[PDB]
């Protein structure tokens, strides 16, 4: 529709833009009318593909053309070898499985997307949604269906506004922000005057007129307008097309690469055509979908469990290549739960007990400057206990309050008696709410003091702006003005007590004149009225905020795992640097330009800059900075720590971060964190203390709101990539040793050492169930140790991955197969010199007396049957090298003697898997000889054995140098 | 670049003659368990096959008297696998032993091993083959309506047949003897079959014991199967008759996917 919301104009000119009344709304004859033009106001998901381009797209896809392309070979040389009036069927069997093969996949495929939807569906948050309101002048029901521009809506607090309206009447009311009736801000998410569809009312009444229905809703959109938004691919299927790409191009070019040696060599068709749907069938990851979905769910399923909802998938696929971490430090960082234990008035330093105390103050409580502070903290103090538990000590009882004024409670009701009586008496007309903002929480009192002053006023705030505010200070109770030997003061104080770490808060009153304000008096937020500045600054109150348990190890661990942490709170840049410090942010031997100018004993401008490597930058210093400073700044300097910063310069923090071919992930909790939770490649929203506007846009949640959470998501994010890496090499590494048979028998000319049957049974039977036991696979030891994956320059499958798998792996399991084959040969009378050029006497149906080495003679069905063994051989030979393939397979770095055998136990059902298809497939269906299989003989099995004891040897002796030896040609070439 | 490509093609050099040394070193391994006297396992030839000599293509002889073409392949390929049987191929006495014209039980010769090395063969004659030797007829009787095929049954190392202990052949023999009886394979093909002649040695139309057990191309090279020559003398002209022969005895065994394993089936037809 329109990128512009019409809210500036005044109520008797916004009836005119969209013909609305603001008392009476409009009649039937014009409401229906008008509701009839836009529709109805409602959110549904209802909007979905028609499913059958969803079954075409799924029925061929990435592998399923190269498969289908090799199923119509099949088919052509079926007809082919018919002209030539011979049918053995077995390519009906090839081509019918081939086939069924798809099906399945894609039956497997219409089972994806569900179970992995029904899994994405658990993470969502609700909030608490009603349509039914009483509005419209005249008192009435009216549905949220029939609400349309021209219709005025009364709402009431405590449930949702029933359509996206702009506010024309109202009392106070907010919104999570302040609602009011006139004109505030130019943006329409924070202009104060408008409603927001299916957004909270907390308190209040409210009354307002539509502006938007449906599509011309900002919310909506083009949600109405079908198209299709959110199909964006995931990281991994930017990965399955690059695999997907790689496996097409190299099996054309070995395909190129034998037709071209055929075409002059004089190989008949049949031949080709039999290879090249031998390598389509070969080099195709069949059970690779299933082994993909399966990873994500586990891995969703494994940060669920670790306090870590991931919500979307983008989110579970990009958490394990973040780099950079803005995070808070109350909540996240901090343990949210603060001690009184230092006092400062009298310019002194007053200690206390943070806890179990069981005892009144060591100081004197008959102390004029201690009654007022002690009187002033109680009366200042808004948090109260939890009813009906007066029984559990002070520190169980709970508080919907503020943590800091649970703070001052913990302390007052520990050191003085019962403040509700002193509260009464001091009658509270009108409290400003404490609030980010304002960083005050103003209150008004009427004094019931023989002395008819008749008006008090009490706030709290940052110690800074409450004395920048206040012009004198209080000592041993008589007032003096604020000389320098009481501002210097003051700063030494808030150095000391912000040196440990520890916020602190201020406390000021005053008494108003009776003269100049009448007994009688009107109280409006908006107007000045009682003045607020130059009031009496008693003293400060000092609280412990200590940091999680857990944090350093995190904080640690991302410095080890090269992930960037950064600070965006908004404190002043001494606690904030005195508790990055403590928490390890700032790390040790780590100096700003500040403190090194310090040392040097000279002034900041006449320092390198280049001999700092921390940054503790207040939000003005930001403000103004332009971008380029911005981005030179975070590029320059290591660790920063963006004190003293507003939440809404998240959005500059975000934003200057991204633009360093970096992953940020940022963490807020409040609906102005919000657009900075948007503009985040990983939005987290804060878990327990949390809104839930945070929460919808986040695209990640935590459940212990606590810091290492936002860490063992990226630890198992990245488990992804190391599992996966694991199961497209074991997959590939049999690949070349179900084609190299093939290309000597062309060449050469012995006999078919394995059958097009027995290679597609290897990739069914012991490359699927070994595939998914590989995704169960735990974390390495330098999980933690690696830098952040780029999503650009590294890949999934590298060149070195695919090298060692087919180069190296794969030609070790043909050599041990050939083995096998050659003793099944030589064991019945072919000598293997003997087996060269015998292809065509051996395949001819007419000779039934071909001489072997020793001088007897073999009927054509003998030679078939021992052909037959011969394959069973090969086929087992690799069932039993891909059995220590397998276990070489669940490390890229460690060792089995440190990762364990069994500590992992689905590798030894898919061994057993392995074990239980080979030997049904020799001895059951070898007894009636079928499909090119027959009963095994016991040496046989155990022949390719050293050879299986070879391939563990060598990858173990690639990895012991790899771990000895970093960075010296052997990391740097041989590792996969 | 141009200096590190001389250390990757040098690992792949090392790498892959490894693995080479490692397969060369273990196929050598695994043939210092196989002798070069007789098999490890007489599993797929252990019940010998039986076949003949013209290596007809399809199972099928078809031919017309009146063309000495359409039979001119049939004559020529008999011809290739007797030569090896001319009486002027085996006058050497320091190879070939005379045998009596009489079955008798079979000849041992030692033991697989080195003694007495090469071993000696015993000599078969061709004009048992009467009417089929082709010392009198140069043209094994396809220049009639006469076909005549040889019958083999497939070498066996140290395989030594056992006569039975169908119809009795009424020159019983069977200490000495293993019976072949070629006959119709279905009724109309019995009916149509007409007479058929073998000519074996010494009137016993079967393979002599005498020339087992056979001890394998190092101990005994030029060695000369016993043949057994069958004639249909009377066949009805212009039609394709199917035929089934089978050797009987209790080392002779019967597979019912193998075609050729104890017995064969050839088509002849003779066309006017
Ligand atoms: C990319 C593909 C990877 C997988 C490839 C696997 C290999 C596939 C190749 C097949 C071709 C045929 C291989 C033949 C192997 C012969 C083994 C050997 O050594 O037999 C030596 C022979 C004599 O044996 P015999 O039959 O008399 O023994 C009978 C038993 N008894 C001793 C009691 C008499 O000597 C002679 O005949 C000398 C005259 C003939 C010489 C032929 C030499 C052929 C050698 C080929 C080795 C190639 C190795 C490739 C490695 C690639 C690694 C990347
Ligand atoms: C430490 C953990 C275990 C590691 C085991 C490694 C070795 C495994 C390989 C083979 C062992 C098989 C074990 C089971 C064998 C049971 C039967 C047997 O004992 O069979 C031995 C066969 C030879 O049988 P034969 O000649 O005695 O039969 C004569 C028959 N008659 C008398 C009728 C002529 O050996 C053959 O198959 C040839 C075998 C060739 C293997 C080459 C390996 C090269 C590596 C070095
Ligand atoms: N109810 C209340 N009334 C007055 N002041 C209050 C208050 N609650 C907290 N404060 C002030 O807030 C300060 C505590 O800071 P806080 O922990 O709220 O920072 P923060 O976590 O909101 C920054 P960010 O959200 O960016 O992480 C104290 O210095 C105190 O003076
Ligand atoms: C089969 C035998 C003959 C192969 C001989 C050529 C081999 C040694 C060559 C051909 C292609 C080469 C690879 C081509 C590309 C890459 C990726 C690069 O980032 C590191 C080198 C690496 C990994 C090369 C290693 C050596 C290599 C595998
Ligand atoms: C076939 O042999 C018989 C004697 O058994 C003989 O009378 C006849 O002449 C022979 N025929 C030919 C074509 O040699
Ligand atoms: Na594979
Ligand atoms: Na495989």
């Amino acid at each position: 529709g329109m990128d512009l919301d019409d809210h500036r104009l005044s109520n008797t000119e916004l009836e005119q833009k969209y013909g609305t009344n603001i008392i009476q709304g409009l009649s039937s004859v014009r409401a229906t009318e008008l509701l009839a033009r836009d529709g109805p106001n409602t959110l549904t998901p209802p909007k979905q593909t028609p499913e059958i381009i969803k079954f075409l797209k799924q029925m061929v896809g990435g592998f399923s053309i190269l498969l289908w392309i090799g199923a119509a070979l099949c088919w052509i040389a079926f007809v082919i070898q018919y002209v030539n009036n011979s049918a053995s069927l077995d390519n009906v069997y090839l081509g019918a499985i081939l086939v069924l093969v798809v099906i399945l996949t894609g039956i497997f495929a219409y089972y994806q997307e569900a179970k992995s939807t029904n899994i994405m569906a658990s993470f969502s948050k609700m909030i608490p949604q009603q349509a039914l309101v009483i509005r419209d002048a005249e008192k009435k029901v009216i549905s949220a269906e029939q609400l349309v521009v021209g219709d005025v809506v009364e709402i009431k607090g405590g449930d949702q506004i029933p359509a996206d309206i702009r506010l024309v009447f109202s009392q106070g009311c907010k919104v999570d922000q302040a609602r009011s009736t006139e004109f505030t801000h130019e943006n329409p998410l924070e202009t104060k005057n408008i409603g927001f569809y299916s957004t909270t009312c907390l308190e209040g009444t409210a009354t307002g007129i539509v502006i938007n229905t449906g599509d011309r809703t900002i919310i909506g959109r083009i949600a109405s307008l079908a198209s299709g938004v959110g199909s964006e691919k995931t990281p991994i299927a930017i990965e399955i097309e690059h695999f997907v790409h790689i496996v097409a191009g190299v099996a054309v070019s070995i395909d190129i690469i034998f037709f071209i040696t055929a075409v002059c060599m004089k190989y008949y068709v049949l031949d080709a055509i039999i290879f090249l749907i031998s390598i389509i069938v070969a080099n195709v990851p069949e059970g690779l979908l299933a082994t993909v979905t399966v990873t994500l769910s586990l891995t969703a399923k494994r940060m669920a469990k670790k306090n870590c909802l991931v919500k979307n998938l983008e989110a579970v696929e990009t958490l394990g290549s973040t780099s950079i971490i803005c995070s808070d430090k109350t909540g996240t960082l901090t343990q949210n739960r603060m001690t009184v234990a230092h006092l400062w008035f009298d310019n002194q330093i007053f200690v206390a007990d943070t806890s179990e105390n069981q005892t009144k103050q060591a100081f004197d409580q008959s102390s004029g400057t201690w009654a007022s502070l002690s009187k002033i903290i109680t009366l200042c103090n808004r948090a109260e206990f939890r009813p009906g538990q007066e029984s559990v000590p002070i520190m169980k009882r709970t508080v919907v309050g503020d943590a800091s004024e649970t703070a001052l409670l913990k302390f007052s009701e520990v050191i003085l008696g019962d403040v509700m009586g002193i509260r009464k008496r001091n009658h509270k007309v009108a409290e400003i709410p404490f609030n980010s903002t304002n960083k005050f929480q103003l209150s008004i009192h009427e004094t019931e003091d023989p002395n008819n002053k008749r008006f008090l006023v009490v706030m709290k705030g940052a110690p800074e702006r409450i004395l920048e505010k206040c012009s004198t200070i209080m000592i041993n109770g008589q007032e003096q003005p604020l000389d320098k030997s009481s501002a210097d003061s003051f700063h030494t104080a808030y150095m000391e007590l912000g040196g440990l770490g520890e916020r602190v808060l201020g406390f000021c009153h005053l008494y108003l004149p009776a003269e100049q304000f009448p007994q009688s008096y009107i109280f409006d937020v908006d107007s000045v009225n009682f003045p607020t500045s130059n009031f009496c600054f008693v003293g400060l109150l000092s609280m412990i905020d200590p940091p999680r348990s857990t944090v350093p190890d995190a904080v640690s661990k991302c410095r080890s795992a090269g992930i960037k942490v950064i600070m965006v709170t908004g404190d002043h840049p001494i606690t904030a640097k005195a508790i990055a410090k403590s928490v390890g942010i700032i790390s040790a031997n780590n100096e700003t330009v500040e403190d090194i100018a310090k040392r040097r004993n000279i002034a900041v401008e006449q320092v390198n800059k280049r001999e700092a490597k921390a940054a503790v930058v207040t939000g003005m210093e930001l403000k103004d900075m332009t971008p380029e400073q911005l981005d030179e700044l975070l590029t320059n300097y290591q660790e920063i720590v963006f004190a003293r910063t507003s939440p809404q310069q998240k959005l500059i923090i975000v934003e200057g971060c991204q633009r360093q071919d970096a992953i940020v992930a940022v963490t807020g909790d409040g609906v102005n964190d919000s657009p900075a939770l948007k503009k985040a490649d990983i939005g987290i929203a804060m878990g327990i203390a949390g809104s839930d506007a945070a929460k919808n846009a986040a695209d990640m949640v935590l459940l212990d709101d606590n810091f290492a959470s936002i860490v063992t998501g990226v630890e198992e994010g990245r488990l992804i990539f190391d599992n996966l890496k694991k199961t497209i090499a074991y997959t590939l590494t049999a690949n070349i040793a179900e084609l190299c048979p093939f290309l000597i028998y062309i060449v050469a000319g012995l006999p078919l050492p394995i059958g097009t049957i027995t290679i597609l049974f290897i990739d069914l039977g012991t490359d699927i169930i070994p595939s998914i036991a590989l995704a169960y696979e735990k974390a390495e030891s330098d999980i933690m140790n690696r830098k952040p994956r780029h999503k650009k320059k590294d890949r999934l499958v590298n060149t070195q991955l695919a090298i060692y798998s087919y180069l190296h792996i794969g030609l070790m399991q043909a050599l041990g197969g050939f083995l096998v084959y050659f003793t099944v040969y030589a064991q019945q009378g072919f000598w293997p010199t003997s087996l060269i050029n015998l292809r065509v006497a051996w395949e001819t149906d007419d000779i039934n007396d071909l001489e072997d080495s020793y001088g007897q003679e073999w009927t054509r069905y003998q030679r078939k049957y021992l052909e037959w063994t011969g394959s069973t051989a090969f086929f087992v030979a690799i069932m039993i090298q891909q059995i220590a393939d397998l276990i070489i397979r669940k490390t890229r770095r460690n060792s089995i003697f440190q990762q364990g055998l069994f500590r992992n136990k689905v590798i030894w059902v898919g061994i057993a898997s392995q074990v239980i298809v080979a030997l049904i497939l020799s001895y059951g269906l070898g007894s009636v000889p079928a499909l090119s299989f027959t009963m095994l003989r016991v040496q046989y099995w155990f022949v390719a054995v050293p050879h299986a004891i070879l391939i563990w040897v060598y990858d173990e002796m690639r990895k012991l140098f790899i771990r000895l030896y970093p960075g010296s040609w052997w990391d740097k070439n041989m590792y996969y | 670049t141009g200096g590190s490509w001389f250390k990757i093609l040098l690992f792949y050099v090392i790498f892959y003659g490894c693995l080479a040394g490692i397969f060369i070193g273990t196929i050598q391994v695994m043939l210092l368990t196989i002798s070069e006297l007789k098999p490890t396992y007489q599993d797929r030839v252990a019940p010998p096959g039986l076949t003949q000599i013209p290596q007809i293509q399809k199972t099928e002889i078809s031919f017309r008297p009146n063309d000495p073409k359409s039979y001119e392949a049939y004559v020529l390929n008999i011809i290739r696998f007797l030569e090896k049987y001319k009486d002027s191929a085996q006058k050497d006495d320091m190879i070939f032993e005379d045998c009596g014209s009489m079955p008798s039980e079979p000849k041992e010769r030692g033991e697989f091993n080195h003694e007495r090395g090469e071993r000696k063969v015993c000599r078969f004659k061709l004009d048992w083959l009467g009417n089929c030797s082709g010392l009198n007829d140069e043209s094994y009787g396809y220049k009639e309506g006469k076909p005549c095929i040889i019958i083999k049954l497939n070498r066996v190392l140290g395989f030594k047949p056992k006569p039975p202990k169908t119809y009795p052949l009424t020159m019983k023999y069977n200490p000495n003897v293993l019976p072949v009886q070629c006959t119709g394979k279905r009724d109309e093909d019995k009916d149509k079959v007409g007479n058929i002649e073998y000519f074996g040695m010494g009137g016993f139309y079967g393979f002599p014991l005498q020339y087992y057990p056979y001890y394998g191309k190092l101990l005994q090279p030029k060695y000369l199967q016993p043949l057994l020559a069958v004639q249909f003398t009377n066949l009805t002209l212009d039609t394709e008759i199917r035929i089934e022969c089978k050797a009987y005895g209790e080392n002779i065994g019967y597979s019912e996917k193998d075609r050729f394993q104890g017995r064969f089936d050839v088509k002849i037809e003779v066309k006017s």
